[PDB]
Order: C-alpha cells, then sequence, then structure tokens
C-alpha cells in the first residue's frame, strides 16, 4: 500500500512490458512461436475469468 | 509475509492534518481542569515595550 509499482517500464497502460507482449500490439507477430509472458499481459486472458 | 515498508511517507496521512496543529481542545481542557499548577512563572512571558 506504500508504493504504486516497482517496474514503471512494464506496468502502464502502454509500455515496453506491454508492447512486447500485448496481442493488441503483436499484430505483425508470427502465429507460431511461444513466449512466456503471453499469459501475463493478454487482457482477454485476465478478464475472461 | 510480504515485507512492507512503513517510512515517514505513510505517516503523512495523519501528521499533516490541522487537528495535530491546533492547541484549542488542549487549551480548553486545561481551562476545564479542576487544578492548575501552584508554582507560577512570570519572568519572560510577555515583552514590555519601553
Amino acid at each position: 500500500e506504500y508504493r504504486s509499482t516497482v517496474n514503471p517500464w512494464a506496468s502502464q497502460l502502454g509500455s515496453l512490458g506491454d508492447i512486447m507482449y500485448n496481442s493488441s500490439y503483436r499484430q505483425t507477430a508470427v502465429p507460431g512461436l511461444y513466449s512466456p509472458c503471453r499469459a501475463f499481459f493478454n487482457k482477454e486472458e485476465l478478464l475472461r475469468n | 509475509n510480504l515485507l512492507l515498508a512503513f517510512n515517514l511517507q505513510n505517516a503523512l496521512k495523519v501528521l499533516c492534518h490541522p487537528r495535530l496543529h491546533t492547541p484549542a481542545h488542549t487549551l480548553n481542557s486545561l481551562n476545564a481542569a479542576p487544578a492548575p499548577r501552584d508554582r507560577r512563572e512570570t519572568y519572560s512571558l510577555q515583552h514590555r515595550r519601553p
């Protein structure tokens, strides 16, 4: 409760930790390869539940 | 078991309130006291203009 975040380069509405791993910015991405963070920043993964 | 950090920054939610910088309730509770002190002082209270 005493600080906002520890990583202000990966926890904003749009940032580095978002643009590498948002499907909303992975439009030009390949549909094949797996990444570890794709379940950590996909909004449709965290909000369908 | 997370290690939270209570510095002074959280205590500003209390210490920066005007209720801690008023003497008014303190003063009238001293005025409603049944016993004031017997050993009074008079030396450097108020400045007399010469």
